[PDB]
């Protein structure tokens, strides 16, 4: 999949333009209103798929109180989903809280296994 | 009895171990095993496709 | 400076290799003059 | 993605099987279904002839063709069969997923 | 000798060596064993009969 | 640790044909077992090769096997390497079986 | 920085260092462990510890003077520290006590309370030192009846049957000026050592040691000493290497720093440029790794030792090793030969620039009794930084593809499998 | 299988009886030297089948000293055997040597099975 180095790099220039956010950013926002994560009671950072190491390292990095709180709403959410109901409209996720609290473990792991890599295929010069 | 004294080992080995030559013979017997095998499966396999093929009394009335 | 690898299989990697592909791109030629001949189908 | 995998192969022999039980009805549209799909591979370049030969065992659809597409429509349902056992072990592995799309590791049913 | 770097060493062309050699076995060991079983029998086979009779 | 370890299928493989512990001690008896298997394979693979020409109708039944040994291209290969494997496979397992008895194989926890 | 010789007769060595505070003298022989039979084998260190006794000693703290020996395969060595300003009463004492006297010295009360030190070391090491007591029988299985074979130490069996005659016939056979090689190392001048010496005469015996019936021949082979208790597997592999006076001696120790040494509990030592770490660090198969090339007059060895506490992946271990070793002849790249040019040059410079006289003496008296001369290490580094990737693989599709091999193991060895899955690692079979 | 405490009370009748000792001892002894494990280096004890719990739990008790021997005449006779020859007659056991060093700690194994299993199954008077 795509790398979120990459996803951070194209949404920055977006963000940066003034012409094309202002053109870009409405169709986002009502993206996310449309999906409807939140009227299960998550934030986007419990959707992504953990399942490979860069994935499982962030995960470990991210403090002890930040991680009792993810595991409710995961069981909140699944518990939700078999009722076939949604939450009530006063313990959905607001946009203020919706916040990528994982996102710098994730590029922290990500920058460090670059320079690894390059640095077992190096070519030197004499 | 110490455990640095090797044991006596002299009614099994060589001329002189001569590794030029101690991996010409094993070597020439495991290749002829392979030449035959690789000839004899492949006179087996063509044995058993070429039984699909059209029968006399099919080839009579062509 | 460092060449690039696309993960696992690096430029060094292929290159050092290639002769050798080159002998197993020949295994197979040589499979194939066992595989059919004996029902009718000539190389050229 | 092994998982994936297997059960193309599974597809695959099913189109198989169902095409050989058909042609052993040998009715009108037995005949002429294999007529169009066997003659398909005559194309093939300097080799294609000689493999709708074998196939046929002559020179068309004929008595061999129907006799050995029985005997092998038996077969294929016994491999298919193996393929499933090797299609569930792959499951065992990593389990199942859920509609959600995140992790079931948190809450578990038997 | 330096048969091992030829020879042994390289499987590569060890695997082809021996599929290239089962090929040219095969036709020389063919002809090899018709041509002494048609002898070993000659005088029995309808090649040689039908020259006696003329 | 190494891909034959590692991989779902290729596991079972190692652990049972590669990397099984055996007694040091066995004796050629100990190979009837690996006969038996190569036993079942020619069977099973002769037998599906003539399936391809038999007629199992009783007024057509004794001059099918007939046509294969005549008609049909190394088919007395097939129909005697089949009848005479059959009677290598029974040898082979009362043997099998002997060493079995002789050696208490039977016994707990076996 | 440079080593003068001359030859009276006696040769005299010296490696003068103006700024250094001490000075170290002695007598470095040209025989060793490899230098005895199975009956007496033993009888250097003996004679190492008589040197090193209590009323040797204490007549040399009387004059402010310190002593050191150290015994090894090849080689012999009895030196004698001091101040700088004290170098005449050290090359005395080395005459009286040792050369022209030993009476004193092996007198029945000295060699019994000196037996039984010597063999109380010996037990001591054989059941608590594993790294090293797996690496001597690793000699002894590579060159079975051979020389080369015997421990330095002595064996605690042939140990117990020495006498003081056992000694004299050695002495008389062996420390001989034809022999011999007298060194000065540290603030020492070498016209001043030289002038001394004739001062004195200073002579041991003249000479005709004898000749050895047998040389030394490797051996493929292995030896396991199985040992449930132990908390761990120590064991250690190699194949026949370079001797001393090679031309390929330089090519087989950049070979051994490709792959190198290991630490797993240090932090800055899991982090080198080896490729063999990217396999055992994911499940841990070992706490460390050292590999070596040893060199000798007649033959050598080259390969690596280990200790482990995952006694399940021993198979794991030994295999992924392997592999990699075989890249020497097939795909070794150019950044890991230009790392261990330089780590080398690094490794030997601290070697042979230490601030130890005692260490210095060791080194310039072993190499003059082989070459007759010492390369000094401006010569070296120009010798290394000529080598190619052409040249390596040249060297390791001769002495590593598809040769025989020698194994040792003590302790919890039950997933240390048979020789000859291990003997089929040593060529890849996709090549 | 038959238990060793009905091998051992058959036994004892029979040697205590002074006509059917001197009937059937010299029956026993050239069956011992007809079967041939002595010349493989093998004492009695070392060819009880170990695949039960009474004697798992015989073995555990043994001396550290008997049982280190045990395991390397067990080796030595199957290597012994792989060769397919015997062993230097200098090396067979002796009679004086088969000793039966491992019944003891079987009978006392069994008597205390067979007291636990009465106690199970008690009918009690009142
Ligand atoms: C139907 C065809 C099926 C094909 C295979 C059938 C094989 C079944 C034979 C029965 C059997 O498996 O046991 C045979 C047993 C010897 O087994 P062992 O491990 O104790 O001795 C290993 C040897 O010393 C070393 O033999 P080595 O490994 O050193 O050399 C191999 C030997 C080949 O022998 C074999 O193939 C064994 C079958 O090379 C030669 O013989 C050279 C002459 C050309 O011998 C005996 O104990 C008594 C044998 C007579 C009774 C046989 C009656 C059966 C009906
Ligand atoms: C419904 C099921 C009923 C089945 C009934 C089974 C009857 C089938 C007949 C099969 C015949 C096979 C007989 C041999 C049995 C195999 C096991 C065996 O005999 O052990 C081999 C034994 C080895 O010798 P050792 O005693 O020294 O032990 C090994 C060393 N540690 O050495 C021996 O014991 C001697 C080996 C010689 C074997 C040949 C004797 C028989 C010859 C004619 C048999 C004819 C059969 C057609
Ligand atoms: C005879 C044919 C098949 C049988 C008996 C079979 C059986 C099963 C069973 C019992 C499951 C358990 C979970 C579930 O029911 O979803 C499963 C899952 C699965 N099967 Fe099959 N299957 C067959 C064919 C296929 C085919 C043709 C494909 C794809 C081309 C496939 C791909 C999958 C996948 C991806 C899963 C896991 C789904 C998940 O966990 O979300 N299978 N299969
Ligand atoms: C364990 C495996 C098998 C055994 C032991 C076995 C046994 C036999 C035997 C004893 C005969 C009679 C031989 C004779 O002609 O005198 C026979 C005949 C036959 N068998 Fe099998 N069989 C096996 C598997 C199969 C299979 C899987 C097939 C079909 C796919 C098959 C197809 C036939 C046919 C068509 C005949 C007809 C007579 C002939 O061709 O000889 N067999 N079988
Ligand atoms: C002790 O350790 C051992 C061991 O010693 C041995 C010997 C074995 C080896 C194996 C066995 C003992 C027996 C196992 C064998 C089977 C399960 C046999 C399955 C048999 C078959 C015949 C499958 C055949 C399937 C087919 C598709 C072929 C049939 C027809 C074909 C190809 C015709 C169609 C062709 C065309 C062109 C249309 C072990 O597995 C083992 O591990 C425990
Ligand atoms: C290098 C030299 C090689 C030379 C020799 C050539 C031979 C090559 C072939 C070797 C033979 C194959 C190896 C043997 C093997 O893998 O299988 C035999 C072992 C038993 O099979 P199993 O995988 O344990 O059973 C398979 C099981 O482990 C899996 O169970 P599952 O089916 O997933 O459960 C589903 C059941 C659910 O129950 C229901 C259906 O309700
Ligand atoms: C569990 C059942 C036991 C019996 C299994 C018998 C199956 C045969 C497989 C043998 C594979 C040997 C491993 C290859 C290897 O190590 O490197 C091979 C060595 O072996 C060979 O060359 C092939 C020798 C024999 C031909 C194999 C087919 C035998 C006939 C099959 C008959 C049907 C059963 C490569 O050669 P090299 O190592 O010198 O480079
Ligand atoms: C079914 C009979 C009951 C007994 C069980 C049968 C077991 C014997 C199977 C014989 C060995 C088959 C060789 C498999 C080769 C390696 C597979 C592989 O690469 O795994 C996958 C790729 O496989 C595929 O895409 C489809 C394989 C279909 C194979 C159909 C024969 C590699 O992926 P990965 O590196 O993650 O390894 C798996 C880790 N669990
Ligand atoms: C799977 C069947 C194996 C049965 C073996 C029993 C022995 C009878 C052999 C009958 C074989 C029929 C073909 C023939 O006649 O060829 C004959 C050649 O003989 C051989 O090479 C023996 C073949 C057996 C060697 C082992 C092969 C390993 C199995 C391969 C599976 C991939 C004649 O064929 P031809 O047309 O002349 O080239």
């Amino acid at each position: 999949p795509q790398s979120f180095t990459s996803i951070a790099r194209i949404g920055d220039y977006i963000l940066k333009s003034p012409v094309l956010s202002k053109l870009c950013v409405p169709v986002a926002n009502q993206f996310i209103n449309l999906a409807g994560y939140k009227k299960l009671g998550l934030k986007f950072d419990d959707l992504i798929a953990e399942e490979n190491p860069i994935m499982q390292t962030a995960l470990r990095r991210l403090p002890e109180d930040e991680s009792y709180a993810r595991a409710y709403r995961i069981i909140r959410a699944h518990q939700t989903e078999l009722t076939h109901h949604l939450l009530p409209r006063n313990e959905w996720i607001k946009a203020q809280e919706d916040v990528p609290y994982l996102l710098p473990y994730i590029l922290e792991a990500e920058a460090a296994a670059k320079e690894k890599d390059e640095l077992d295929n190096i070519e030197v010069s004499k | 009895k110490s455990t640095y004294r090797t044991p006596n080992f002299d009614d099994v080995l060589k001329e002189n171990n001569d590794a030029d030559k101690g991996r010409s013979y094993a070597y020439f017997m495991v290749g002829a095993m392979g030449l035959l095998s690789s000839a004899g499966a492949k006179s087996t396999v063509e044995t058993f496709i070429s039984s699909m093929t059209a029968t006399a009394d099919v080839l009579a009335m062509a | 400076k460092t060449g690039l690898h696309f993960g696992r299989l690096s430029l060094r990697s292929l290159t050092a290799y290639a002769p050798n592909l080159m002998l197993w791109g020949g295994a197979s030629m040589l499979g194939l003059f066992v595989f059919t001949e004996g029902w009718p189908k000539f190389q050229d | 993605v092994t998982l994936w995998n297997v059960g193309v192969i599974i597809f695959i022999l099913t189109i198989a099987t169902a095409f050989l039980g058909y042609c052993c009805v040998y009715g009108q549209m037995s005949h002429w279904g294999a007529t169009v799909i066997t003659n398909l591979f005559s194309a093939i370049p300097f080799v294609g002839n000689d493999i709708v030969s074998w196939l046929w065992g002559g020179f068309s659809v004929s008595n061999p063709t129907i006799q050995r597409f029985f005997a092998l429509h038996y077969l294929v349902p016994f491999i298919i069969a193996a393929m499933v056992i090797m299609h569930l072990m792959a499951l065992h592995i990593h389990g199942s997923s859920n509609p959600l799309g995140i992790t079931g590791n948190l809450d578990r049913i038997p | 000798s330096s048969l091992y770097k030829t020879f042994f060493k390289r499987n590569a062309v060890f695997v082809g060596t021996i599929f290239a050699g089962a090929f040219v076995f095969q036709t020389v060991f063919d002809t090899a064993i018709t041509s002494w079983y048609e002898n070993h029998n000659k005088g029995k086979l309808w090649k040689d009969v039908k020259a006696r009779i003329a | 640790m190494a891909f034959r370890k590692s991989n779902v299928y290729l596991s079972l493989v190692n652990s049972y044909i590669i990397d099984s512990p055996q007694p040091s001690s066995i004796n050629y008896w100990w190979n009837m077992g690996s006969l038996l298997g190569l036993c079942l394979v020619i069977q099973i693979v002769t037998g599906i090769f003539m399936a391809m020409h038999y007629s199992s109708n009783i007024e057509l039944a004794f001059s099918s096997v007939e046509h294969i040994m005549r008609d049909v291209h190394n088919g007395y290969i097939l129909r005697y390497l089949h009848a005479n494997g059959a009677s290598f496979f029974f040898m082979v397992m009362f043997m099998h079986m002997a060493k079995g008895l002789y050696y208490g194989s039977y016994r707990s926890p076996r | 920085a440079e080593v003068t010789q001359l030859s009276n007769g006696i040769v005299v060595a010296t490696e003068h260092n103006p700024s250094a505070h001490t000075a170290s003298v002695g007598v470095v022989f040209g025989s060793g462990a490899a230098n005895e039979n199975p009956y007496n084998n033993g009888v250097s260190n003996l004679w190492k510890n008589i040197f090193l006794s209590k009323e040797n000693s204490a007549v040399a703290a009387k004059e402010g003077l310190a002593l050191s020996s150290n015994i090894s395969r090849d080689f012999q060595s009895y030196i004698v520290s001091s101040l700088p300003g004290s170098t005449d009463k050290s090359l005395d004492f080395l005459n009286q006590s040792f050369i022209q006297q030993k009476a004193n010295l092996l007198s029945s009360s000295n060699f019994e309370a000196t037996k039984k030190s010597v063999l109380k070391q010996v037990q001591d090491f054989e059941e608590n030192d594993h790294p090293n007591r797996v690496l001597e029988h690793l000699h002894s299985t590579a060159f079975q009846n051979t020389p080369l074979s015997l421990p330095t130490r002595g064996t605690l069996e042939s140990l117990e049957n020495l006498v003081v005659a056992d000694l004299e016939s050695f002495a008389n056979n062996h420390f001989l000026n034809s022999n011999a090689v007298v060194v000065g190392t540290g603030n020492i001048k070498h016209e001043d050592l030289v002038n001394s010496i004739e001062s004195k005469n200073l002579s041991l015996q003249t000479g005709t040691k004898p000749v050895l019936k047998k040389k030394a021949a490797f051996l493929g082979s292995e030896v396991r000493l199985r040992d449930d208790t132990l908390p761990k597997a120590w064991i250690s592999l190699a194949v026949e290497g370079e001797p001393v006076n090679s031309p390929n001696y330089f090519v087989a120790k950049l070979a051994a720093q490709i792959f190198g040494s290991y630490n797993a509990f240090e932090p800055a030592s899991r982090l080198q440029g080896i490729k063999l770490l990217d396999n055992i660090q994911e499940y841990q198969l070992c706490d460390n790794f050292n590999h070596f090339s040893l060199s000798y007059k007649d033959s050598g060895l080259w390969g690596f030792s280990t200790a482990t506490r995952n006694v399940t992946m021993i198979d794991d271990l030994i295999h992924f090793t392997l592999k990699q070793w075989n890249r020497l002849t097939i795909s070794v790249t150019d950044t890991e030969v230009e790392r261990a040019k330089s780590l080398l040059k690094l490794q030997l410079g601290q070697l042979y620039e230490s601030g130890n006289p005692v260490n210095d003496a060791n080194l310039l008296g072993a190499e003059v009794l082989i070459k007759g001369s010492k390369l000094s290490l401006g010569e070296a580094f120009k010798k290394i930084d000529a080598i190619t990737v052409k040249d390596v693989k040249a060297w390791a599709g001769k002495r590593l593809w598809d040769q025989d091999i020698a194994i040792a193991g003590t302790g919890q060895i039950e997933g240390l499998l048979d020789y000859m899955r291990i003997r089929s690692d040593m060529s890849m079979m996709r090549w």
